[PDB]
């Protein structure tokens, strides 16, 4: 749509290591990154997309903002699929990552895929949402099968940052019906009105 | 029970979009035999909770069914079962066929990088199968073919490794039974000590494997002359993980037997079913010589004088003067002490080597030593500024 920075977070936990998708979803999540990357890259000739994996490997910085997928794909194969998903320390380090962009006038946006419920407390998410609201940080939450075996722990995070769709606080849920991988984000307001799909 | 058609069905419905490996006819044979809680073979998350407690012995057909897993997930837990799980069944005959079917980097390496072998749960067999072949010939054939496969494991572990300990579990597992049949109990204790460090986090943390592992440490630490005698037992929680009965009592009574030094206690503590080994026959007198020697060092020490004599050593160990210059000399050559014994002038000059770990009494005493050193330097330092 417009010029903005997107920070992607991959989910690696005990549920991702177990049976998830017939293509070995950890490899399909790599394709899920390719789906949103090709959509945002074709929208504007200059774009900044970061990669941060905080699930089970402790908070780390893999690759910085770049317009090429060469170094992004190679770094995902060397990660670990074990551990647990921690979104408490993953979202806090992503706020400082937003300052890595060149022009500060770009819109701050964070797109995170959550395939498993987090074990961390929800008290840290209350003060984190109020801080991201002052800086106008677009929050994109993709929940895959999280609302079935557990409640929504990120609902309190969205309630404090709650804003109309013209700014931030976008909460989405993956349709349980079987469909193609790139089609799940097509109907959802993620790759809509972009260069490709 | 119904846990096959309930837990595995929910995880194959909401999570799994397609179910190539889920069929009602394949899982029907599982419930047809075992109707209890513990199953034989399963998939998804249920298979990780299952163990060898029920002794399914169905994993030979489970490996051939892994070809159906390819349409579901990659090869991860296939190595955790089969050759790794046959150690509880103890079959070295039919297990030889699966050794040549996999080997290393043939069927397990296609699209997936190295998970570091069969260490824990997920992985692809590379160094684990080669380690178990040596273990296969360890309990059946001689130890010549077993050590040949352990040479490439020691060089690879020291070359390629990571921050945590994973391969060391399977590496020290073969060496656990390798040094048990040998006559060296000093290297056997060092092997079982590092192997116990990986037992607490994972890999059968139940007390069943902890009581069996303590049988190896109790024999090695008693015969081991390397680091003290009972010193390493009180530090690490070894005896705290076992019980006081069923032939575990002689380990707890060893603390008071070595501390007091009564020779009559060692006769009733160790019966003929143990001491019959020639190793302990030579080490029977080696237990009281090292403790009483280190005790006399701290007793006579005042300021600069560590000096001993023959009467202090002979009366403490109840040994003749001929063994004072012999048994003590052996401990000096092993790096325990530095100074030597003078036979002519009847003086024993011993230096300080052993750091004497776990003391706590000298902490309050050495506190005033630093104050005394800081005052003497400060007193001489003020005179440097004046003149």
């Amino acid at each position: 749509m417009v010029l903005e920075a997107t920070v992607l977070v991959i989910d690696n936990s005990e549920y991702s290591r177990n049976g998830d998708f017939p293509r070995t979803r950890f490899e399909a999540q790599i394709d899920s990154v390719e789906f949103i990357f090709q959509a945002k890259r074709n929208s504007n000739p200059e774009n900044t997309v970061g990669l941060i994996s905080g699930a089970g490997a402790n908070p780390r910085v893999l690759s910085t903002f770049t317009a090429e997928f060469g170094k992004i794909l190679a770094g995902l194969h060397d990660t670990q699929i074990e551990g647990k998903l921690h979104m408490a320390t993953a979202l806090q380090i992503a706020q400082l990552t937003l300052k890595h962009r060149q022009n500060k006038v770009q819109h701050q946006r964070i797109v995170a895929f959550v395939c498993s419920p987090i074990s961390d407390s929800r008290d840290e998410l209350i003060r984190l949402a109020k801080t991201l609201k002052k800086n106008n940080v677009a929050v994109d939450i993709i929940n895959f099968g999280e609302i079935e075996q557990n409640t929504e722990l990120l609902d309190e995070f969205i309630a404090a940052v709650n804003n109309p769709q013209e700014e931030t606080s976008h909460l989405l849920t993956v349709t349980p019906g079987p469909r193609l991988l790139y089609e799940n984000i097509a109907s959802s307001p993620i790759i809509l009105e972009e260069g490709s799909s | 029970m119904f846990n096959n058609h309930e837990i595995d069905t929910i995880l194959s419905t909401l999570r799994m979009e397609a179910d190539p490996s889920l069929h009602p006819l394949f899982e029907q044979f599982e419930k047809f035999y075992e109707e209890k809680l513990w199953f034989q073979l399963s998939e998804s998350l249920t298979k990780f909770f299952d163990d060898a407690k029920s002794t399914p012995l169905r994993l030979r057909l489970y490996d051939n069914f892994v070809s159906k897993f390819y349409d579901k997930i990659n090869q991860l837990s296939v190595v955790k079962y089969l050759l790794a799980s046959l150690k509880d069944s103890k079959d070295f005959d039919e297990s030889l066929k699966y050794l040549d079917d996999l080997k290393a980097q043939f069927q397990e390496l296609d699209s997936k990088k190295q998970r570091n072998n069969g260490s824990k749960d997920h992985g692809d067999g590379i160094l684990l199968i080669d380690s178990e072949i040596a273990r296969t010939y360890l309990l059946k054939n001689d130890l010549v073919k077993a050590r040949d496969l352990l040479d490439d494991l020691e060089k690879t572990l020291d070359k390629k490794d990571s921050i945590p300990l994973r391969i060391t579990n399977s590496f020290y597992s073969t060496n656990s039974q390798y040094f048990k049949f040998k006559n060296d109990f000093n290297s056997f204790y060092y092997t079982s000590l590092l192997y116990l460090s990986t037992l607490e986090p994972s890999t059968s943390i139940t007390l069943a494997e902890r009581q069996q592992l303590a049988y190896d440490l109790s024999i090695s630490a008693l015969l081991g002359d390397k680091i003290y005698n009972f010193g390493e037992l009180l530090h690490h929680p070894i005896m705290e993980t076992i019980v006081n009965d069923s032939n575990y009592d002689w380990l707890f009574q060893l603390l008071n037997a070595l501390t007091v030094g009564d020779f009559d206690k060692f006769d009733s503590l160790i019966k003929v079913q143990i001491s019959k080994i020639p190793i302990l026959a030579q080490h029977e007198s080696f237990l009281r010589q090292k403790i009483c020697l280190m005790t006399l060092i701290e007793t006579v020490f005042v300021k600069n004088i560590r000096m001993l004599s023959f009467e202090d050593i002979s009366k403490a160990t109840h040994l003749p003067k001929d063994n004072v210059e012999h048994l003590v000399m052996r401990a000096i050559s092993l790096g325990l002490l530095k100074g030597s014994i003078d036979q002519v002038n009847e003086l024993v000059t011993i230096s300080w080597v052993q750091p004497r770990i776990i003391s706590g009494d000298q902490i309050t005493k050495m506190k005033d030593r630093l104050v005394e050193w800081n005052d003497q330097v400060e007193k001489l330092g003020k005179k440097m500024e004046a003149r």
